[PDB]
RNA sequence: GGUUGCGGCCAUAUCUACCAGAAAGCACCGUUUCCCGUCCGAUCAACUGUAGUUAAGCUGGUAAGAGCCUGACCGAGUAGUGUAGUGGGUGACCAUACGCGAAACUCAGGUGCUGCAAUCU
RNA sequence: GAAGACAUUGUCAGGUGGGGAGUUUGGCUGGGGCGGCACAUCUGUUAAACGAUAACGCAGAUGUCCUAAGGGGGGCUCAUGGAGAACAGAAAUCUCCAGUAGAACAAAAGGGUAAAAGCCCCCUUGAUUUUGAUUUUCAGUGUGAAUACAAACCAUGAAAGUGUGGCCUAUCGAUCCUUUAGUCCCUCGGAAUUUGAGGCUAGAGGUGCCAGAAAAGUUACCACAGGGAUAACUGGCUUGUGGCAGUCAAGCGUUCAUAGCGACAUUGCUUUUUGAUUCUUCGAUGUCGGCUCUUCCUAUCAUACCGAAGCAGAAUUCGGUAA
RNA sequence: GUGAUUUCUGCCCAGUGCUCUGAAUGUCAAAGUGAAGAAAUUCAACCAAGCGCGGGUAAACGGCGG
RNA sequence: GUCGAAUUUGGGUAUAGGGGCGAAAGACUAAUCGAACCAUCUAGUAGCUGGUUCCUGCCGAAGUUUCCCUCAGGAUAGCAGAAGCUCGUAUCAGUUUUAUGAGGUAAAGCGAAUGAUUAGAGGUUCCGGGGUCUUGACCUAUUCUCAAACUUUAAAUAUGUAAGAAGUCCUUGUUACUUAAUUGAACGUGGACAUUUGAAUGAAGAGCUUUUAGUGGGCCAUUUUUGGUAAGCAGAACUGGCGAUGCGGGAUGAACCGAACGUAGAGUUAAGGUGCCGGAAUACACGCUCAUCAGACACCACAAAAGGUGUUAG
C-alpha cells in the first residue's frame, strides 16, 4: 500500500500563526569566535581603564 | 504497428532530441528538403507562396514526407520538372516515446520523429514565376490533407526566398548591389574595407 | 600505499617537545588475556545450561582495515600512533617510484 | 538515490563571468574591513578556500571578527518559524563592501548641514524624505505643436 | 608634451596590414678573468658603455579594417510575464482589462583613461 | 560352575545425536512473489532564475587510489594545424611559425586553473602536537566531510609568504567488550612491598538493513487478529490494443483515379477483445459452460420495396429506407 | 524395499550415506608429565575415540550429457 | 458389494495425550483429533476490531520535519489550549516606496563557442579513389532548421540588506594587541545636536516563560509541472478550499459561484434569475436561425477531419 511521499502544503500557514519572529538585538553581543589574541589584550585594556576612572 | 497520429499531436513534453543521452533513435522518414530546380538563380523565381501553420502542434516525419511527395508530384506533372523550387522549412528533431508492455518502470523507448511548429510558422515554401501561381497554390492545397490541424496558404510579397520586398530588390539590382552565388545572392554593405568592396560589385 | 620506515615528526616526550627522528612499524593487536574482567564475566555467563548467551556477528561488510603506524622516538623511546586511510595493499619497504623509463 | 553534496546545484552560480576568468585584481586585497561593517557575499569560483555555502550567495551581513586573510560575518537565517544567527568565516575574495548605506551616510551628513544652516533663519527645517507626489497643474501650448490625428491601421500580413 | 621605474581599472587598451619617430630614455648591440647556469654565454650570470644601429622591440598615426565599448521613440511597447472574469473556442489555443517589460536586428558615435617618483629642447 | 581387579557402578572430559526440545527464517514495492535498490552517499538534469521540493523519473558514479598523485620553491608551456630535414612512409627524431587552452590536472560529472592548479627539476614530511569555535545535512542531536583562528614544534623560499593531506564538490561507523599508546598518575576500602586486576586521556578490531537484533524451509491438514489502506468477478473512468466507419487520391481496373478497389498520410466512433487503474464490496453481491425463458440494440444473413454496376439474360456485387 | 505367475532385471562408487582383520606420525579434551616464576599463572611435549587419508558397497540414496 | 471365511458378534481383559492404536485415511482415541477432556497459572499479551453514559459558554487543530526491523505503530519539531509573568508608546508587520545586492528560468541566439542539421557557390593536393578528369575530403564567403542534461545576452513574479539616540560629530584616556613611530584597533571620560528625530500605511499594546491535548492515512480547484496513448491514473511547486461548514445559486452533487452562522424586526443586495411549474417585464431595441434526430449558459456530464448554388455578411 503506497502513500504520500512529501509535500510542503499548509506548512507556510502553520509558520505564520505565531512564528516568523524577527531576532531580537542586544547591546554588547557575545564575543564567541572572536580572535583569542584580540580578546586577551582587550581584557587587559578593560582592566586598566577601570582603575583610571575609579582613581 | 504505428500508433495513430492523435496520440502525439500536441506539445505535452519538453523537447527530447537525439543526443549522447538518447543515442538509439530511428532515422527520419524525410531526408530530402529541396525539390525541383534548386539551382535556379534568384532572378528567375520572383513569386513566393507559403504554407503557414495556424496551430501549436507536432507534425510527424511521416506526414512531412507524405505531403512533400503529394505537392511535388502535382506541380511536376502540371507545370514541369524545373518550374519551381520547393523547400521544406521544418525538420523533425523531437523524438517520440512509446511504452510497450503495469505502470512500474514506464519510461518509454524511441518511437519516431516529429517537428514542433508554432502559430504562424511556415511549413512549405515554393518559389516560381508569376504565371505559375495557380499551379503551385493547388499543389500546396493538396498537401494540407496530409497534415493535422489548420494550415493557411499565403502569397508572400518578398522576392523569392529573400527577406526583401519586390520594390526593394529591384532597386538594389539596378544599382549593382546584388551578386549571384549559386541559388542565393550576396549584397553590398557600406561597411568593411574598400579593398574588398571594390573587387566585388565592380558595376557599383 | 608505500610509507617510509623513518619519519621526522613531533614528539611529546616531556624531554623532546620538538621534531625528532622516529622509526615506523605497523601496529598489531595483541593476544587477548583470559583474566580480563570482560573475559571473566563472559566465561561465567557461558557455563551451565542455556546455550550461547551473547550475540555472534555474522554480516561482515568491510573488506579492508585501517592501518595504524607506531612511531618510536630514537632519543627517548616515546611512542605515538597514527591512523591512515583504508587501503588494500600496504608496505613499509623502499622501492620508490621512478619518474620515467621504459 | 538522491544527491545532496556541499556544492550541489551550483553549476552556474559559482562560474566566472564571461571573459573575466583568471587572477583576482589587487584592489580586492587592499580593502579594509572593520567590525560592524556591512558586507554582501558573492563567492568566487577560482578561490576554493574560505568559500561560503550556496545558501549565503547574495546575502548581506555584518562583520564581527577580523583575521589574517578572512573576516567573520553574521547572517540571520530563517529556520522553521524563526530566524537563527549564523556566523561565517569567509576570505576577502568572496565579500565586498555593501553600498546599501554609503548613500545613507551622506543623507545623515546632509541632514546635519541643512539643520544647522536653517537654525539661524527658519523653523521647520523639513529633513524627511517624501514619496513621489501627484503632478501640479500646467498649461500646454499648441504653438508649433498642433495635435496630429491617429487612427488604427488595417490588418496586413507582410510575411 | 616625450621617456623610464612602480602601478590602478583590466580590449575605447586587443588583433591584421602599412607609415613615422628631434632630444633624452629604453633597447638591440660588444666581451668571457671572476660568481653562476647550460648539449649550445641562445636563455640565465658577470664585465665594459667602450666598437656599432634606430633594422626590430617600444611609442604614435593611417584603414567606408575585424573585434570591443557607448547611445538611440532602430526594432518594440513586439516576445515573454504578475493579476482578473459564469470571456471566446469541441479542442489546440486566443482576445480583452489593470501592471511590468526583453534579446537579436538596424543605425550613429568612440578606439584607453589615470596615480606616485625621476628625467629630457 | 563361570568370571575377576577386567566388566560393572559413580563423577568430570571429547565425539556422535531432527530421535526430541526451544526459537528464528529483513524492508521498500502501481497486490504479493521474482527482479531491482530508488535502504548510507556523490555529479548533472527534471526543479517552475534566493533556499527547499516527489515518483521503481532521465544520464552516470562511490566502499577505492597516492611517500607523492602530500607541502614549499624554481624553470618551462599545452591540444591541433602549417612549412621543412639521409634512410623515414598517415604516425619515430630535429627546426621554425600560428596556437584563450580546442590539452593536462588517479576516478563519475559539473566547476576552477597559463611567467599555473598543467610539464620538468631541486629540497622536504604540516598526512605533526594540544584542546575549543564555525559551515553543510539538522531536532539547529549524532556521524561523515569541510572553514577560520589561538598556543607549540617544523618544512620550503633571497623574501613577502605558503603548508593542520590530495584544486573544489563523494570515498564511510555508537553503547558493551577486546587491544594499543600516553600519563607512571588514581584504587584494590585492617596496614604494607611486589605480581595481577580495575580507573583517567587518545586510537584500532564493526555493525553496507550503513542512528548499528545473533537467525533456514514447507503447509494442497491448517489456525487467530484484522484489512476493501491490498490482489483474484461485475460496475465506473480511460481506449493503447481489438473491432467498426470517414477524408485525401499516387495507383489497380485492356483504354478510364473514385462500377468495384486503393498506397503514402490523416480525422473519428464503439465498449460484444485485451490491457492500464484500484473508486465501491474481504462481520462473503455464490465463480466456467450448457439447458430453459423473456425482452432490447442495428454495425441487416434472409424476407418487402428501391438506387447503382465493367447490370444482355441467368447469377452476383455496392448502396438506401427498414429490427 | 518390491509386490501372483511368465520373461528380464543393463552401465556408473566421482557426490551423499553405510561399512572395513586397512594406513600413520595430520588434526585433538579433561586428567597426567616437563620447563620458567616468589606464587597466581604461562609455555611446550605427549596424546583416546572421532575426523582426515585409503579400500569396499547401487534389489543404499540416486545418476545414465554435449 | 459380500455371504463359510483375513467371517460376524456378546461379555471379560490390556494399551492414555507428544501418549496410545493404525491391512496407513493424518484415520481413530465417548457428536471433540495435523496432538482428547477437566481445573488452575489467567482478568495470559494484542502496534488490531467494537463500545465508552448530563447541559450550556469561550478558544480551536493535524495528516508535515528528523530518527526508528520504521511503512495500520512510536519518539521529535510544528500546529492547539490553559496558567500566567514583566511592562505599556512601544517596537513590530505574509504590505508599499526609496537606495543598494544576488539569480540564469520564460523569451531569445546559431553568417557567437559546443553539439545537431538542408542546399548550392567559389577555392585548395608530391597527402583519397576512378578516369586525362569526375566523385569524395578539408578551406573561405553564404543559406534552411533545432537543444531538460548548449550558450554571449536576458526578463516578469519571487528574494537579502538599509532608511538613526545601541545615531552623528568634536576633544582625549586604557592595553601585555598592532605600528618604523601615540600609528592603528577595540572599549571609554567630557562636550554639541530632540522627537518633520530622518520614507508610506497600519498597529484589540508589546515582550517573555512554563506546561500539556489531539494529529503524524488526507483529498479537491485555478496556475506551473514529471511519468503515461490516456484515465474520476500516479508523483511534485505556490495559493485558496473540502476534511472540521451550515446558508443563497448551479434541478440533483464534500471541493464550483456568492457568502461564512447568537435570538428577532425593517430596509438593501450578491451569485443566479423574472412564459407556466416559481417569487420577479409573454419588457424594450438591432440582427441571425427552420433542422423527416433545431437549439437553449462556466466547473458539467462530449464530438472531429472533410463538405452544401440552404441562408446571411464580407
Ligand atoms: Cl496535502
Ligand atoms: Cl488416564
Ligand atoms: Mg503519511
Ligand atoms: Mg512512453
Ligand atoms: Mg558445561
Ligand atoms: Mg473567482
Ligand atoms: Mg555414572
Ligand atoms: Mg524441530
Ligand atoms: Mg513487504
Ligand atoms: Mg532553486
Ligand atoms: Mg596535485
Ligand atoms: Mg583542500
Ligand atoms: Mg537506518
Ligand atoms: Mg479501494
Ligand atoms: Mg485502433
Ligand atoms: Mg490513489
Ligand atoms: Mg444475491
Ligand atoms: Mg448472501
Ligand atoms: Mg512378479
Ligand atoms: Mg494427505
Ligand atoms: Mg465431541
Ligand atoms: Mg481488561
Ligand atoms: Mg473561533
Ligand atoms: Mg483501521
Ligand atoms: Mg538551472
Ligand atoms: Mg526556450
Ligand atoms: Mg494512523
Ligand atoms: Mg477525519
Ligand atoms: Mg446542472
Ligand atoms: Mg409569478
Ligand atoms: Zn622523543
Amino acid at each position: 500500500a503506497k502513500s504520500k511521499n512529501h509535500t510542503a502544503h499548509n506548512q507556510t500557514r502553520k509558520a505564520h500563526r505565531n512564528g516568523i519572529k524577527k531576532p531580537k538585538t542586544y547591546k554588547y553581543p557575545s564575543l564567541k569566535g572572536v580572535d583569542p589574541k584580540f580578546r586577551r589584550n582587550h581584557k587587559h585594556a578593560l582592566h586598566g581603564t577601570a582603575k583610571a576612572l575609579a582613581a | 504497428a504505428r500508433r495513430p497520429a492523435r496520440c502525439y499531436r500536441y506539445q505535452k513534453n519538453k523537447p527530447y532530441p537525439k543526443s549522447r543521452y538518447n543515442r538509439a533513435v530511428p532515422d527520419s522518414k524525410i531526408r530530402i528538403y529541396d525539390l525541383g530546380k534548386k539551382k535556379a538563380t534568384v532572378d528567375e523565381f520572383p513569386l513566393c507562396v507559403h504554407l503557414v501553420s495556424n496551430e501549436l502542434e507536432q507534425l510527424s516525419s511521416e506526414a512531412l514526407e507524405a505531403a512533400r511527395i503529394c505537392a511535388n508530384k502535382y506541380m511536376t506533372t502540371v507545370s514541369g520538372r524545373d518550374a519551381f523550387h520547393l523547400r521544406v522549412r521544418v525538420h523533425p528533431f523531437h523524438v517520440l516515446r512509446i511504452n510497450k508492455m503495469g505502470m512500474r518502470g514506464a519510461w518509454g523507448k524511441p518511437h519516431g520523429l516529429a517537428a514542433r511548429v508554432d502559430i504562424g510558422q511556415i511549413i512549405f515554401s515554393v518559389r516560381t514565376k508569376d504565371s505559375n501561381k495557380d499551379v503551385v497554390v493547388e499543389g500546396l492545397r493538396r498537401a494540407r490533407y496530409k497534415f493535422p490541424g489548420q494550415q493557411k496558404i499565403i502569397l508572400s510579397k518578398k522576392w523569392g526566398f529573400t527577406n526583401l520586398d519586390r520594390p526593394e530588390y529591384l532597386k538594389k539590382r539596378e544599382a549593382g548591389e546584388v551578386k549571384d552565388d549559386g541559388a542565393f545572392v550576396k549584397f553590398l554593405s557600406k561597411k568593411g574595407s574598400l579593398e574588398n568592396n571594390i573587387r566585388e560589385f565592380p558595376e557599383y | 600505499v608505500n610509507v617510509p620506515k623513518t619519519r621526522k615528526t613531533y614528539c611529546k616526550g616531556k624531554t623532546c617537545r620538538k621534531h625528532t627522528q622516529h622509526k615506523v612499524t605497523q601496529y598489531k593487536a595483541g593476544k587477548a588475556s583470559l583474566f580480563a574482567q570482560g573475559k571473566r564475566r563472559y566465561d561465567r555467563k557461558q557455563s551451565g545450561f542455556g546455550g550461547q548467551t551473547k550475540p555472534v556477528f555474522h554480516k561482515k561488510a568491510k573488506t579492508t582495515k585501517k592501518v595504524v603506524l607506531r612511531l618510536e622516538c630514537v632519543k627517548c623511546k616515546t611512542r605515538a600512533q597514527l591512523t591512515l586511510k583504508r587501503c588494500k595493499h600496504f608496505e613499509l619497504g623502499g622501492e620508490k617510484k621512478q619518474k620515467g623509463q621504459a | 538515490g538522491k544527491s545532496h553534496g556541499y556544492r550541489s546545484r551550483t553549476r552556474y552560480m559559482f562560474q566566472r563571468d564571461f571573459r573575466k576568468h583568471g587572477a583576482v585584481h589587487l584592489s580586492t586585497y587592499l580593502k579594509v574591513y572593520k567590525v560592524g561593517d556591512i558586507v554582501d557575499i558573492k563567492a568566487n569560483g577560482s578561490i576554493q578556500k574560505g568559500m561560503p555555502h550556496k545558501f549565503y550567495q547574495g546575502k548581506t551581513g555584518v562583520v564581527y571578527n577580523v583575521t589574517k586573510s578572512s573576516v567573520g560575518v553574521i547572517i540571520n537565517k530563517m529556520v522553521g518559524n524563526r530566524y537563527l544567527e549564523k556566523r561565517l568565516n569567509l576570505r576577502v575574495e568572496h565579500i565586498k563592501h555593501s553600498k546599501c548605506r554609503q548613500e545613507f551616510l551622506e543623507r545623515v551628513k546632509a541632514n546635519a548641514a541643512k539643520r544647522a544652516e536653517a537654525k539661524a533663519q527658519g523653523v521647520a527645517v523639513q529633513l524627511k524624505r517624501q514619496p513621489a507626489q501627484p503632478r501640479e497643474s500646467r498649461i500646454v501650448s499648441t504653438e508649433g505643436n498642433v495635435p496630429q490625428t491617429l487612427a488604427p491601421v488595417p490588418y496586413e500580413t507582410f510575411i
